[PDB]
This record gives C-alpha cells, structure tokens and sequence, in this order.
DNA sequence: AAGTACTTG
RNA sequence: AGGA
DNA sequence: CAAGTACTTTTTCCGG
C-alpha cells in the first residue's frame, strides 16, 4: 500500500505576488491545495516530499489578465484502497448493525454479515461491543480486516471490509 | 483546478473499460509496475510499508521546519506526542488526514528505525515480487506462509512455502521492540 | 521540445510586436498592483512604469518564440535588443 | 457577471469534427420530447414534460433551469431528443449516401471493387480522406456486379475468390430526399429491355451501411469513431434547447415561440402519426406516405432552401427559416455574428477637419466622452484622483459612471445612495470618463486598408463632431461633406499598449503599400505653403514675431 | 527516351511501366522543335540528390509536403525527368535581392 | 456600433492580437461554457454552487473544463448538434506539427 | 476574396512566408526579407553609363602615373604610388565591380537604375557630410586597406537570415545580393575619396550607420503579409472604380486573372 | 515557374495601368500564393477554398454549412492554427502580439 | 445572370 | 425608404 | 466524348 506519486498541480498567480517570496508563495499554495486533499484518481493526498526541491518551471502569463499559470512539478506520499487489500487497524464506532474501522486517512465499516456468527452485538457494554464465544471487540480494539469493496466519496475513499475469512478477524 | 499526473494516456472519445482493482494484482491505470517519474525515465512503483511509510513522512516533515526556520532567519506514546508537535509546525492543522496518519502509522508500525527499515528492504526486494506485495509483507505480520498467501493472495505460486516461510522468520526477527 | 541557448537562431532584437506586448504586460502587471522593478521617479501611469522598467532592462519576463515546426527558442527582455 | 466556477480554465486547441452515433444522443439528452405541445400544462402557463423544459433550459426568466440549477445567464441549455419513427436521411449528406451505395455491395455491404483490381489499389494509395474516396467512387460506380471470383494478381487462368455474394447491383438516382434503383436484370441473356425499378428505402440503406467492413468505410470518406457511414442517417434526433430557439415572449399571455419550435412540433406531429401507423392497422401506403413526410420535415427543418421545390413555407406565406439559412454567410453566424460583432463602447459621429489639432489627435465631444467608459483599478498611483472622479459623478466632464468591487458587485454612481460617501479600495475599478490624451481606434468604413484604422490621442471638445487634423484626410480617404465616422475605446492597459505601439498615426506615416509616405500636407497649406515659399514672398516684422510664436518648438531665436 | 514522330498506339503505350527498375520516357519529335528551358521566363531548375533533399528538410525544419509543388507533367519537370518526391532548386533573378531560390517537391 | 468583418482584417494587419479578441469577446458576446474532457461537447451539467460537475453519457465527473469563448460560437456549435453534426473542443493536441 | 485567400500569412521566427498548415509561400518574405516601409527608390550607378565612364569613376591604378590617385585625396598619396600588394586589392575591387555591372545588367535587362533597396546611403553621406565638416581640400586620414576592408566586412554583419550551415548561410548571400552591389557601386575607393571627400572617422560613421540603419529595416517576425498584401492590391483596385493594340485592363482584367479564367476576352501573343 | 512570371507580369500590368504603384513583394506573395500548390490555383470558392486548410477557417468564406457537412462526414480535425479559427472561439490569435509568448523567470525576477 | 462544377446522354 |  | 443540368457569392458601415 501507500505509494510515492509523481503529481503535477496548475496554479495561477495574480500579478500582485510577482516579488521575490514568489517562490516560496507558490511552494505554499501548493500545500495548500495538494496536502490533506483526496481524490479517487489517486487516493488521499497525505504529505508533499521534498519541499526543498520542489520544481516551479517557467510561469506562462494570460493573455487578457496578469495573471501566470505555473506547472508545479511535484512529488508526494499516497494512500489509494483497494478490493481485496487486507489491513489493519482501530475500531472507532459499534453498532446493531457492524463497525467502523480507521485505517490511516480513512474508515472502514464491517456490517453484522461480514463477521462470524459467534460474535453477535450486545448493547448492554459502556461503550457497546460485539461479543464472540473466545472474543470482545469494543471501542479501542485492534482488528484485521479485508476491503471487500471502495466507494470513492467527495473528500473521502470510504470502504466495506470482511472479518468472516481465515486469519482475520481481532489481533 | 486538480492534480494530474504523468501517465499522458490520450483516451479520445473511447470512454472504459473501467477494469476493477484487486490484490490479483490488478491496481490502477496510475498504479502500473511500470510507471514514469517526471524526470522522464521510467521508473517502478513505489509502494510503502507501515513503518517504511512513517520514516518517509517524518523526514519530509523534518526537512520542510529545517527550511521553514531558514527562510524565517530574515518511544511510541512518547514518540506520537513528538509527531503530534512536528505536524503543528510544518502542516496545516486542517490536514487531519496527515494527522491521524501519522498515529496510525506511530500505533501501526513494525520497525522503529531506518537501519532495521533498511535491513527489511533488503531481505524483500530480493525475491522478486510486484511492489504490492513486497510492501504487504513489511507492512503486516504472519506466520504460517499459508497466513500470508492467503492475506496477499496475490502471492500463492509467485513463491515456495518454505521460502516465504524463511523470509516471514527473518521478518519476525527484525520485529523492532515496543 | 526546445532549444537550448546555444543552438538560438532568431533576431537578437526585439520585435515591435514582442515590444508593444512587454509594455503591454507590464503595464497589465503594474496596474494590477503587482510588485514595480525600478524607482518610479515621480511616475504615475503603468505604461510610463513599463517603459522605464523596460529602458532600464529590469523586466522579469521572457519571451517563447515559437517556431513553425513546434520548437522554441527562449529569450529574455535583458538579453534582448532595442532599435525601437 | 458569470460567477466563479471551480473549474480548470482552458483554451480551445482541437475541434475534432464527427457525427451523433444516434446512441450518444439518447445519452447525452436531458429529455424526451413526446409532445408537440410547446407547454401551457393543460393552459396553465408554465412548460410541459413534452417540448421546451420536460428537463431541458429554461424559460421565464425567474424559473432557474430544472437539471443545473444555474438558469438564464451562466446556464447554456440542455440538449434533448426524439426517437423516429422510422429512419431518414440527413439533408446534407443525401448525395454521399447515395455515392456510398454507388461504392459497396447493396447486399453484403462490401467493396464493388478492391486490391485485386490495379486502378483500385492504386486510388486506394491516395493519402487524402476526399481525394481517394473521389477516385474510389469514379472506379466503384461502374463496377455493376458484386464479385464472386476474380483473376488473380498473376494470370487470368486462375480466378481465385475474393468476397462472395453474385449480386447484381442498381443504378441508383435520386427523386428528391429519395433514393431510386434501377437494377441491370437478366431475361434470356439481354433484359433491360425492361429492367426491375424499386425504391430503396432508408431502413435498407441504414442495414448495408452498419455491415460495411471497418478497414472498407476507412478506405471511403468515413472514421470509425467519430463519422461512421450509418450516421448519416437518423434514428435519434438531437432537440436543441431553447437558447438556440427563443421564445420571444411579448407581454404577458402571448407565446412568441420561435421558428424551430414549429418546425420541431411539425417533425413530432408527423412522428406520432407514422408511430400509430405502424403499430395499428397497417394501411401500407399510408404508412410509406406518412413516412416520406416526416423524411420531409426533418429535411427542412435542416435545409428548407432545397431543389426539389416545396419551400415548406409557415401559415403566413414566409418560408420556415432553415438552420442552414442560420449560419449561412453575410450575416448569419459566422459571417455576422461571429468573424464580424456589434460592439460594446463604440461611438459614430459626423466628421469635421481642425487645423488646430496634432495629426495624432482626434476631437471627441463632452457628452461622447461622459458617455464612454475606461475600467481604471485603484492603485496607488491615482487612488486619490478617480476618488475626485467618483466625487464628480457621471454628468460633470472630468467624472465616472460606475464603481466595481473586488466584490464583483457594480455601483451604480449615477443612482446609488452612496455616490457621495463612497471609499475606494485598492481593487477596485472606476468605470472612468474617456478622457483627454486616451488611446482610440478611429475608423472610416470601407476599411479597405491597415491605415483605415489609426489610434489617436483623445481631446475632449465641445460642438457634436469629431474633429480630426487635415493632413490625416488622405488614408480614411473621407471628406467632410456628411461624412461620418467610427470610434473604439480600449480597455486593457495591454490594449492600449497595443494601440499606441503598433497603430498610432504617426507610425502609419509611411506606408508599407507603395513604399512612400501616405500623408501629406494638403490644400489650404499645400496652396499657401506654395505661395509662401517664392523669391517675391516678404514678410514684415510684426507678422513674423507672431508666425515665429505659433511655431510651438520655437527656440526664442 | 522515345522520339515519337506523330503517336504512339495504347497498345505500345501499355510497356512503358513493363521493365523496373529501368525507366522508360515518350517526347513528341513536334514538342522537341525548341528548348523551352533556353526562354526568358524560364529559370535554373535543379535536380537534388536524396542528401541534399534530406538537408533541405532538415535545414527548413520541413515536412515533404510543407514544400511548394511541381507537377510531374510539368515541362520542365520532363525535361530534366523528375521523379516523384524529387526536389528542384529554383534560381530566378530578383528586383528586391538579386537571386532568390526557391524549391518545388515533384509530385 | 460594428466591427465588421473588414475591421477584423486590418486589425489582424495591424498585428493588434489582444485588441481584435477583446473586441470580439470582452467589448461584446463573451461566455463561460463548461465542456466534458472525453467528448469535447457542452454536455456538463455545471451545478457551481456546489462544486459538482458531470457530463452524464460520458459517466465523467472529473475531466471538464471551463471555456471562454463568443455566445455565438456556443450557438453555433449547438447549432451544428442540431443537424448531427459534433464539433468535439478539446484543450490538448496530437497532430503536434 | 484576396483578404480571405491570404489572411493565414505571416513571417514566423525562422523569416520563412508560411500559411495555417505551415507551408512554405516564399523562403525569405519578397525574396530580400525587408519591412516594406524602410525601401526608397535607390539609384544602381554601376549599371549605366559609358564603359568608358565606369572606368574613369572605378578605376583606382597606383601602377599608372595618372591613374593613382593624387596626394590631395588622401595623405598616404605619395607613398601609395607602385605597391603592388595595395593594387592587388585595387585590382580586386575593380574586378568585383565589373562582375556586378555585368550581373545587374543580367537581372535589369532594359538598364532601369532606379530600384527600391533600403538604407538610403545617399542621405547617409550627405548628412555625414554636414555631421564632420567635410572640407573638399584637405586630404583624407584613410588608407587604401581602410576603405576596401572596411566595406568587406560591413558587408558580414549585413545579418537577414541568421542560421550557421550551408543552406541558410549561402541564402543569406543570396537575400543581401543586390543591396551590396549598391553598397560596392557606392563605397568604391575613387568614389569615397574624389567624391565623398570622407575622413576617417566620418566613414567609420557611415558604415556602423548603414550597418545599424540595414538591420532596422529587415520584417518583424509575426508580420502579417498575407492581409498585407492582400490590402495593398485591393484598396488601389477601389480608386480605378470611385474615380472612372486594345486589350481589357484594369478591374475587368484583374477579375479574369484571380479567376484564372480560361476564356480571355483578349488572348494576344507577342512575336 | 514560367507560369509564375506571367502571372506577376500581368497582376502589375493591371496596377500599373491606372498609374498607381504597389511594392513587388505584395503582388509577388499573390502570386506565389497561387503558384505554390502547383499550378495556377484560383482565388475562387473553387480553388483556395477548396484546399486543405483549416475548416471553421475554409467555412468563413462562400461554403459556410455545405463544408462543415463534409467536416462532420470525414472527421476533419481542427489545427486552430489559422487566424479566423480563433477569432471564432474568442482565442488570442497568434498574429504579431500573440505569435510568441511571455514568461516571467524567478531567475530574473529575484535578481532585481 | 457570370462563370464554373458537376454528372448524365 | 435613404446617407458617405 | 457533347451538351445538359446544377449552383454559388455579387463593397463596407450608418429610418416605417
Ligand atoms: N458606395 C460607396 N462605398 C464606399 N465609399 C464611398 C461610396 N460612395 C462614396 N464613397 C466615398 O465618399 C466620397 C465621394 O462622395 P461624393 O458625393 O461623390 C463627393 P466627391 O465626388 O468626392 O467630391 P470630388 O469631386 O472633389 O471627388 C469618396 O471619397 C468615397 O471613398
Ligand atoms: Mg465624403
Ligand atoms: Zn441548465
Ligand atoms: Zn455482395
Ligand atoms: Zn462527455
């Protein structure tokens, strides 16, 4: 999993920053735009290597308005999920019906029907918990689980995991 | 505006296939084992595991406050609230993706150091296996080799039982202390 | 793809065009309040700033010359010269 | 003006041109057009889930279009469609149908001749897309038979088989929309001697296209992406949205519905009565009748300026107003709409000749320059002054007419409960009166000419003409006897740059035309200059202490 | 080359293209009477080898169609016997330079 | 007033660039059409108060752009869509000549 | 129809006429590659005249008593006399300026001197003349090797097409031609020193000014010939309409050529 | 070549009949217009229209709908090279002002 | 209509 | 219908 | 190979 993508963001600087810290603003912008975004063309943007050696290249200037559009040759840290992908990770929330799971940027959800029958939901814990004949998984628990499948959501690569098969399950 | 990237794939008119992605080794159309960093020449995928992961993040972040202060001129629990500092300094605060990232990686990760980080990097990329899979290996813990081919599917031939075996002993062995 | 500084072919000197289009762009810049290169010595208009920044060859830009083919050639304002 | 949108902006570089595939309509569309019925749900206005609005723009200017919710300005129009009844051919392309047919096999759909026949090989080597289907139709009109067997590219002993199919091809012809075939025949080795004359139907022609080989339609005119042979005729017929068919809606209750929105409600009318044909009691001949109406409708709906006659003319003796009759040249889209604009901050006045003024300089009247506006952005460097300029208004000279934000907000200084209390900030523009010394496009249709066109320094006069200097005659050409003339207002400070390095008059002084200067001096001074100038001219000191002072440059000697 | 009196029959006409690589050419005798070359108008055409076509390219940073054409019936184009995609070299006088030279691409 | 065909000439004489465009579309027409990245068509259902795009039939939601050019252009070529005819704009190349 | 034939022509970057394809019109624009306005009507002396008179005005002998040219030219006069290694140059001079009669005499076939060449060299000389004070009775500070040198290596930097290889470089030569058999014709030694009476100074002057003056009136790249010329024959056909053997001339004419029309009203030959 | 002699000798024939004078260089670009293609190639709908040029660019000029239906038919692609292609999308066409572009270099920028 | 282009006799 |  | 049929623009801008 996580990879080091090669990206390339288009931004366009109004005249008014065409003074020396001009570099370090588009550098900036970058950040801004690029770090903590998320798309499912590439999964979570996490984090811009490099800051030092990230390329400006020459900046084109717009016809009509001021304004110059850079090409900011870059390079970043990645986390694109994937069906079938078996990770780790903490349970965040319990209920009748499954539990979430974070994984790093994201959370994924394992329904009623996607762990054993054993391990069946009770209601009466503080916090509730799903509890099994050898087995407990509450709030804080460490779990293993399979993505069965994505569904890439505005902001977010939101998930549905499996905990059912071999050598899943608590950890 | 978006981010792109340098797979220059001119798809006119012709929309799909829209192939599924699976650990059958079937990633993206962004995630080919054969793909071209912006210097031009082709390069292989880089794929991280939790810990190879931490270790790459936590010295781009270092090196990012090393220039921020420039410019400016004119133990897990213990080690989580050092992250949790260096994020405050150098990101955003709004990146709470970076953020819970970086305790997942602190909780998640196998090897506390850059020398056994390295050590495990050798004993994998050695044997020849997609980056996928390789990653996988480093980044979660097994042991009968059966454990393995079953969570990295993708493996299941690609390897001998006992050679698996062999290199998830060693793993196990470079298994940095908490 | 480009070609390198060494291998350039086209007038060493500016065109009337790549000149009207300098001050133009200056001006654009300067009127947009963007940051002037040279001591405004009691100026007021942009064209009149873009045409002192201009004289005193302390413009920013550069000029792509494309040629028919597809290829450039790169030249900046200061290694450019003025007739006109 | 058009709010901000979070896309990435782009220039046009590529206009990859093609056909519908009658499958990307059906997609691309936003409805169904099931009704004649412009709206008016059951006369209660409002629209119908019929024509105009049953997804599509939008109408009634208060009613923000139901898909993007953007409406009127900022939204385009959303295109819609309708299934035909049967298919028909495409007006334009009626004669490459037929040329199409005149090429491949009216069975198989394979090509009359191929690699096997030299002259074929040969056309078929020719590189352009138009050139080599000229060639391959000029060769495939003659060949009259599908071939069977054929000599191989050795000797005529071997007749080795390339495609089957024995077939004896028509003589295809067309009757006006339609395509007529008069196959060669057979009977007792002769026959014609009266042959077999059938019309081949669109739905016919529509088959043998779709089975036309890919490699084969590649060879011919046709893409197989964006223009495959069986677009040319329609199954799915794309419904442009109101924008592009308006309605002008006077007062209240009165419709005002555009040409095209008949000629639409004409082609689902004959639609609906083909459909109900067909599916019910099939009378055949009136089937194949209401057929050829609706082939016709969607005809002149395209192209009403046809030969074969019926000029489909709208109940009121006027010709329906084709799409074709739209964009066709000297007004009309490209040439009127398009390569020539009317213009936004443009003035026309009569012309008068000031020997008082620079040869560069052009008389501008008060009410022309408080009428004409320049965009001028707070900067530092006049702040203070378009402040005064704001204070002034819009009905004193030295003045402005609006103020317009960062907030894209415009300011209506000529209303505005603040035009007094009003402060500017660094940003903003102050829509300016013209002023003196500004750049201007002076211009004098015909235009036949760069020097019929010159920027020139704005001096604002009184008196209702343009006063522009003499020697400055001779390239607009114009005189002064009625004469009027045009004049343009940059507004980029880029723009002006423009005006004032490339076209100001003294730069047009010597013309590229004829090598030779284009202006001159002329009449009162070419006739006094004359008399001035001989041995018998003397002048006394009184009048040459003034001529000396009227000099301008005069160095005092 | 062949000097045809008055006509050459289709039927002979047919082995012209018969015997490649060898080339076979038809001048009428009539035609022949004058050298069109030798008139006023008519300027220094010439023949460019593969190399020098290929510089010629290069040298314009061309296409081979990007170039003025000569038809290969032009009589001048018979005369030295182009070939098609062979390049000519045009040397007229100027009232502007005093030589100019132009190229056409045979096709 | 008009600038007429003729005008556009001299301008393009003149070798005014800017000035003949801003005449053409910022002193007159002037529009902001969103087309799809696959099909260069008008076919973006542009909801930008919600930062949601889409070109359905090409299931798109990502590749689109933003254009500027004349109201008449964005006529015309739904003018030619009318008649089956696609003049599909795209932002990039491939000829590279 | 012209405006429309011709709008896509302009000269790019490389000072090649091109159209929208990019198809080469001309390879240099009107063959000399100069902006239309910097041309006057120049006068080419080395094509009229008397062979005898060219003589008389060229021919610079320091072998010959009376063909040398007297120490009341230039200072180094009397010492000039005889050097065979000067006379060489004298010689190669003289030689060049033949060749050009002989090739203008081959371009302009009936003997027109008067041809439009940019840089008008007359003004430059003359107003040298008021710039120095040129005094027609003292000697020049010049050499032989001064004037004859000098003139060669203007002639380098006389800069059209700038490229480094044969094809580009011999099309230089061939674009600057006639304008240095102008520059010949009019800097000759006999001519510089009887005539010009130029010092040295003043003609270092009138070389650097024809050299900087040459290199302004060469075409902008982007320049628009296409409307250009376009405009410049369809503007001149308006005024013989707004105004007023027997062959059709005249806007009839013009319409039967631009449509190339294959019946002419008036096909004549000329034996 | 010939040809191209006869053409100019008669265009400048016509002009300097009136009396009126026009550059060679003008006449000249005309005249090589035609010529160039191959042969003489009519300034008519017919001939220059009728080439391989840009197809908004070729439909400005007499065959408007008729060649943008030939457009459509063999799917001719637009270069947007020529100057009235632009002029129909709103775009800086590149003549004189837009025929190179301009860049600001952070170099030169921070030197100053 | 003038001029040409096209296919049809 | 009119104007240069 | 011959007429015959088929086709397109014909200057620019500016009040019932
Ligand atoms: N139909 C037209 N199209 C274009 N320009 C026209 C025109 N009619 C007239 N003009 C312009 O207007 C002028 C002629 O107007 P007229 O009524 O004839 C007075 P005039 O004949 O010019 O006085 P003059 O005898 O001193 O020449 C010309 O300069 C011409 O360019
Ligand atoms: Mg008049
Ligand atoms: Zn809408
Ligand atoms: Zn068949
Ligand atoms: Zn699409």
């Amino acid at each position: 999993m996580f990879f080091i993508k090669d990206l390339s963001l288009n931004i366009t600087l109004h005249p008014s920053f065409f003074g020396p810290r001009m570099k370090q603003y588009l550098k900036t912008k970058l950040l801004e735009e690029v770090e903590g975004s998320c798309t499912g063309k590439f999964g979570y943007i996490l984090c811009v290597l490099d800051y030092d050696n990230i390329d400006i290249q020459r900046g084109r200037i717009l016809p009509t308005d001021g304004s110059a559009e850079f090409n900011v040759k870059y390079r970043a840290v990645v986390f694109k999920p994937f069906k079938g992908e078996v990770v780790d990770g903490t349970v965040v929330s319990c209920s009748q019906h499954g539990f979430e799971v974070q994984v790093g940027p994201m959370k994924v959800f394992v329904t009623k029907h996607l762990m054993p029958q054993d391990l069946t939901f009770n209601a009466g814990s503080n916090p509730p918990s799903y509890q099994s004949s050898e087995d407990v998984i509450t709030i804080k628990s460490r779990i293993r689980v399979k993505i069965e499948g994505c569904i890439s959501q505005v902001s977010s690569i939101h998930a549905i995991g499996s905990i059912k098969e071999d050598y899943l399950g608590a950890i | 505006v978006s981010t792109s990237t340098f797979q220059t794939r001119r798809r006119r008119l012709k929309k799909v296939e829209e192939e599924e992605n699976a650990a059958t080794l079937q990633l993206g159309q962004e995630f080919q084992l054969k793909q071209i960093n912006h210097q031009g020449e082709e390069e292989e995928l880089i794929a991280l595991n939790l810990s190879e992961a931490r270790l790459v993040i936590k010295e781009a972040l270092v090196e990012r406050r090393r220039a921020f202060k420039r410019s400016q001129k004119k133990t897990r629990e213990k080690e989580l609230e050092s992250i949790d500092v260096l994020l405050e300094q150098t990101t955003g605060g709004n990146n709470k993706d970076l953020k819970n990232t970086m305790q997942y990686l602190t909780n998640f990760s196998r090897f506390r150091d850059q020398e056994t980080v390295g050590a495990v990097i050798q004993l994998l990329k050695s044997t020849g296996l997609h980056p996928f899979e390789v990653a996988q290996l480093g980044s979660l813990a097994c042991d009968t080799a059966d454990e393995a081919k079953t969570l990295i599917p993708s493996l299941n031939n690609k390897i001998s039982d006992d050679e698996l075996e062999r290199i998830l002993k060693e793993l196990s062995n470079l298994e940095t202390l908490y | 793809k480009a070609i390198p500084k060494d291998q350039r072919a086209t007038t060493p000197y500016m065109t009337k065009y790549e000149r009207a289009r300098i001050l133009g762009t200056r001006a654009l810049q300067i009127s947009m309040n963007a940051p002037v290169f040279v001591d405004l010595e009691g100026e007021t208009d942009p064209l009149r700033i873009a045409m002192k920044e201009l004289a005193e060859k302390k413009i920013p830009l550069v000029i792509r010359r494309y040629l028919p083919d597809g290829s450039f050639e790169d030249w900046s304002v200061e290694e450019l010269i003025v007739d006109l | 003006g058009q709010q901000y949108s979070s896309a990435p902006l782009r220039t046009v570089k590529e206009v990859q041109f093609g056909l519908f595939s009658p499958e990307e309509v059906r997609a691309i569309s936003v409805a169904k057009i099931r009704f004649p019925e412009t709206m008016d749900e059951t006369q209660t206005r409002a629209k119908i889930g019929g024509l105009n609005d049953p997804r599509l723009g939008s109408i009634d200017r208060n009613l923000k279009c139901q898909t993007c919710q953007e409406g009127m300005n900022e939204c385009p129009g959303h295109f819609g469609h309708i299934d035909l009844a049967k298919p028909v051919f495409h007006v334009g392309f009626i004669a490459k149908i037929k040329k199409v047919c005149e090429c491949v096999c009216m069975h198989c759909g394979k090509l009359l001749l191929d690699e096997h026949n030299e002259l074929m090989r040969q056309a078929l080597a020719i590189k352009d897309s138009k050139k080599r289907f000229a060639a391959i139709w000029t060769l495939c009109k003659t060949k009259m038979v599908c071939e069977t067997d054929v000599p191989s590219e050795d000797d005529p002993t071997q007749l080795v088989s390339r495609g089957g199919c024995g077939n004896t091809q028509p003589t295809i012809r067309k009757d006006g929309l339609k395509l007529v075939g008069s196959w060669k025949k057979d009977r007792a080795t002769g026959d014609a001697d009266e042959p077999e004359l059938r019309v081949l139907s669109t739905e016919e022609i529509l088959n043998i296209f779709k089975h036309i080989s890919v490699k084969d339609f590649t060879s011919l005119g046709f893409n197989e992406v964006f223009s495959r042979p069986e677009w040319m005729i329609l199954t799915c017929l794309p419904v442009p949205p109101p924008p592009v068919r308006p309605s002008i809606s006077f007062n209240e209750s009165q419709r005002g519905e555009d040409d095209l929105t008949f000629k639409l409600a004409d082609i689902l009318k004959a639609n609906i009565s083909l459909e109900t044909l067909e599916h019910n009691g099939a009378p055949h001949h009136a089937i194949e009748e209401a057929e050829s109406l609706l082939q016709f409708h969607v005809a002149t709906y395209m192209d009403n300026d046809i030969a074969g006659q019926p000029q489909a003319l709208q109940k009121s003796g006027r010709p329906v107003k084709s799409i074709r009759a739209r964009l066709k040249g000297k007004e009309g889209r490209i040439r009127g709409n398009l390569m020539g604009k009317r213009v936004d901050f443009s003035a026309r006045t009569v012309i008068s000749g000031d020997p008082n003024l620079e040869l560069d300089q052009v008389g501008v009247p008060k009410s022309i320059a408080k009428t004409l506006t320049y965009p001028e952005v707070v900067t530092p460097y006049n702040i203070d002054r378009l402040t005064q300029l704001v204070r002034n208004g819009p009905n004193e000279h030295p003045g402005a007419k609006y103020v317009i934000r960062d907030s894209g907000d415009r300011i209506d200084l000529r209303y505005s409960k603040r035009a007094g209390d009003i402060q500017l900030q660094y940003g903003w523009k102050v829509e300016r009166h013209i002023m003196d010394n500004d750049p201007v496009l002076f211009n004098r249709q015909p235009s036949l000419h760069k020097m019929s066109m010159m920027a020139h320094r704005v001096k604002v006069i009184p008196y209702s003409t343009f006063r522009l200097n003499l020697s400055v005659t001779s390239p607009y050409n114009a005189d002064f006897d009625g004469d009027e003339m045009n004049l343009h207002v940059p507004q980029s400070e880029e723009t002006r740059a423009e005006l004032s390095q490339l076209c100001a008059v003294p730069l047009q002084i010597v013309s590229p035309q004829s090598n030779k200067p284009c202006m001159g001096i002329v009449q009162d001074t070419l006739c006094g200059i004359r008399k001035l100038t001989l041995r018998d001219t003397f002048i006394e000191l009184d009048q040459v202490l003034n001529m000396l002072y009227w000099v301008p440059d005069w160095d005092g000697v | 080359i062949f000097v045809y009196q008055n006509n050459i029959t289709p039927s002979a006409m047919k082995l012209v293209p018969s015997i490649p690589p060898a080339t076979i050419e038809t001048f009428n005798e009539a035609a022949l009477v004058v050298n069109i070359t030798h008139h006023e108008l008519v300027p220094k055409h010439i023949r460019l080898s593969s190399d020098e076509k290929r510089e010629l390219l290069k040298r314009y940073r061309l296409k081979e169609s990007q170039l003025p054409r000569i038809q290969r019936a032009d009589p001048v184009a018979l005369y030295l016997g182009l070939k098609r995609g062979e390049v000519v070299k045009i040397i007229r006088k100027s009232e502007t330079s005093g030589r100019y030279a132009s190229y056409r691409i045979c096709m | 007033l008009r600038f007429g065909e003729m005008e556009r000439d001299c301008m393009i004489a003149h070798g005014a660039a800017s000035f003949l465009k801003e005449r053409l579309m910022e002193a007159s027409d002037a529009f902001r059409v969103h087309i799809c990245g696959i099909c260069g068509l008008m076919t973006v259902i542009a909801k930008l108060n919600h930062n949601q795009f889409e070109c359905k039939g090409c299931d798109n939601k990502i590749d689109i752009y933003q254009i500027h050019i004349p109201y008449a252009a964005k006529l015309l070529f739904q003018e030619l869509m009318a008649m089956n005819i696609t003049p599909r704009l795209y932002t990039d190349r491939s000829r590279d000549f | 129809r012209l405006v429309k034939a011709l709008e896509d022509i302009m000269v790019h970057y490389d000072n090649t006429t091109r159209n929208s394809l990019g198809n080469v019109i001309q390879f240099i624009y009107g063959e000399d590659g100069m902006d239309a306005a910097h041309i006057e009507k120049q006068s080419l002396d080395t094509i009229g005249g008397s062979d005898a008179a060219f003589e008389k005005r060229y021919r610079v002998d320091l072998l010959n008593t009376d063909h040398t040219l007297d120490p009341s030219l230039l200072e180094s006069g009397s010492e000039i006399l005889g050097d065979l290694k000067l006379q060489v140059l004298l010689d190669e001079e003289y030689k060049q300026l033949v060749k050009d009669r002989k090739f203008l005499r081959e371009v302009f076939v009936d003997g027109e001197a008067n041809w439009p060449l940019p840089v008008n060299i007359r003004r430059i000389i003359q107003n040298a003349q008021q710039t120095f004070h040129i005094d027609h009775t003292k000697p020049s500070d010049l050499t032989i090797k001064d004037i004859v040198l000098g003139v060669k290596d203007l002639q380098e930097n006389l800069l059209v097409l700038r490229g480094k290889n044969e094809i580009i470089q011999n099309a230089q030569r061939d674009a600057v031609t006639l304008f240095c058999c102008l520059l010949r014709s009019r800097l000759a030694t006999r001519r510089v020193l009887q005539e010009y009476r130029l010092t040295k100074q003043a003609f270092d002057w009138v070389l650097s000014n024809i050299e900087a003056q040459f290199l302004r009136s060469v075409v902008h790249p982007g320049e628009m010939v296409g409307v250009l010329a376009a405009q410049s024959i369809g503007e001149p056909a308006t005024q013989m309409t707004l105004n007023t053997k027997k062959v059709t001339s005249g806007v009839p004419r013009l319409k039967e050529i631009l449509n190339v029309a294959k019946n002419m009203k008036t096909p004549s030959l000329t034996v | 070549e010939a040809g191209r002699a006869a053409l100019y000798k008669e265009v400048y024939n016509v002009i300097a009949s009136d009396g009126s004078y026009v550059n060679y260089r003008h006449m000249a670009l005309l005249v090589d217009v035609m010529t160039t293609q191959g042969g003489l190639t009519s300034v008519t709908r017919h001939g220059f229209n009728r080439s391989n040029t840009g197809a908004l660019m070729r439909c400005s000029f007499e065959e408007t709908v008729e060649i943008l239906f030939e457009a459509g038919a063999s799917a001719e692609l637009d270069d947007c090279r020529g100057v009235s292609e632009n002029v129909i999308l709103g775009q800086m066409a590149p003549i004189g002002t837009g025929a190179f572009d301009v860049m600001i270099d952070e170099e030169s920028l921070v030197k100053y």
